[PDB]
């Protein structure tokens, strides 16, 4: 599943035993209910502009 | 960089220049508060070991404005694989004698995983490269953070694509054969940056090419992904005394 379209995952793709599949993020962030999205937890999360994101 | 344009001061907020006795060395990728990515070939010919300065948060050279973190470089980890001088396993790991405080203009850019680097960032046509670079082959460097878009190729594409070193498996190649647009030595370290669904990765190194910007040569950049449990092993290590340390690869 991981392999075609990153599985769905905004960030990180983990495949297991069968039909199953469970996403992951870079630390400085937690997975949402929807099981794809990644939220930050930090105030400067990797990867991330703050010059942009505050605009 | 040839045929970019000034990074806006805060948009390139990973980007570290590397200095030697306070002359420019090389670029660098922020990767955490305390790690810093870069190219092994920017080592090739120190001997003041003790003179390696990072400094984050940096736009403008000639203009001190407050937001310039400057730190000692305590580690520079090179694969036991790369020979000074040579192109291949062109990578070094610098640990920062103190962190650098995370702030609007110094953030690190995300080391991606493996499995998410070769399956779907490695298929993301466009990355930035930057640094304070060339401007012009054989001309002034710059004194504003330069950045420019490259498209990346597939190995078999780059060959056929050259005219007049082989492109291994830790490599690849990215930009443009019509001599427009380049990262050029002056680069060297830097990151190729790619952009997936909001947030920003670390997938090159800006490594090697011929001249700058040279007509029917493309840039070649260090291949991250194949470095990412090379890496991750030795973030979790304890500092071992002397700078440079050469460490078993794979
Ligand atoms: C020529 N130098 C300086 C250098 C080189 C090597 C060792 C030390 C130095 S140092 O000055 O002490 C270094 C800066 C602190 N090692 C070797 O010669 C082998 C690898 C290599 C082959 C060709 C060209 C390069 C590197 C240049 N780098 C680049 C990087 C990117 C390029 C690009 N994208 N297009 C064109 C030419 C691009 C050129 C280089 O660093
Ligand atoms: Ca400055």
């Amino acid at each position: 599943i991981c392999v075609n379209e990153n599985g769905g995952c905004e960030q990180y793709c983990s495949d297991h035993t069968g039909t199953k599949r469970s996403c992951r993020c870079h630390e400085g962030y937690s997975l949402l209910a929807d099981g794809v999205s990644c939220t930050p937890t930090v105030e400067y999360p990797c990867g991330k502009i703050p010059i942009l994101e505050k605009r | 960089i040839v045929g970019g344009k000034v990074c806006p001061k805060g948009e390139c907020p990973w980007q570290v220049l590397l200095l030697v006795n306070g002359a420019q060395l090389c670029g660098g990728t922020l990767i955490n508060t305390i790690w810093v990515v870069s190219a092994a070939h920017c080592f090739d010919k120190i001997k003041n070991w003790r003179n390696l300065i990072a400094v984050l948060g940096e736009h403008d050279l000639s203009e001190h404005d407050g937001d310039e973190q400057s730190r000692r470089v305590a580690q520079v980890i090179i694969p036991s694989t790369y020979v000074p001088g040579t192109t291949n396993h062109d990578i070094a790991l610098l640990r920062l004698h103190q962190p650098v405080v995370l702030t609007d203009h110094v953030v690190p850019l995300c080391l991606p995983e493996r499995t998410f680097s070769e399956r779907t960032l490695a298929f993301v046509r466009f990355s930035l490269v930057s640094g304070w670079g060339q401007l012009l082959d054989r001309g002034a460097t710059a004194l504003e953070l330069m950045v420019l878009n490259v498209p990346r190729l597939m190995t078999q594409d780059c060959l056929q694509q050259s005219r007049k070193p082989n492109i291994t498996e830790y490599m690849f190649c990215a930009g443009y054969s019509d001599g427009s647009k380049d990262s050029c030595k002056g680069d060297s370290g830097g990151p190729h940056a790619t952009h997936y669904r909001g947030t920003w990765y670390l997938t090159g190194i800006v490594s090697w090419g011929q001249g700058c910007a040279t007509v029917g040569h493309f840039g070649v950049y260090t291949r991250v992904s194949q470095y990412i449990e090379w890496l991750q092993k030795l973030m979790r290590s304890e500092p071992r005394p002397g700078v440079l340390l050469r460490a078993p690869f794979p």
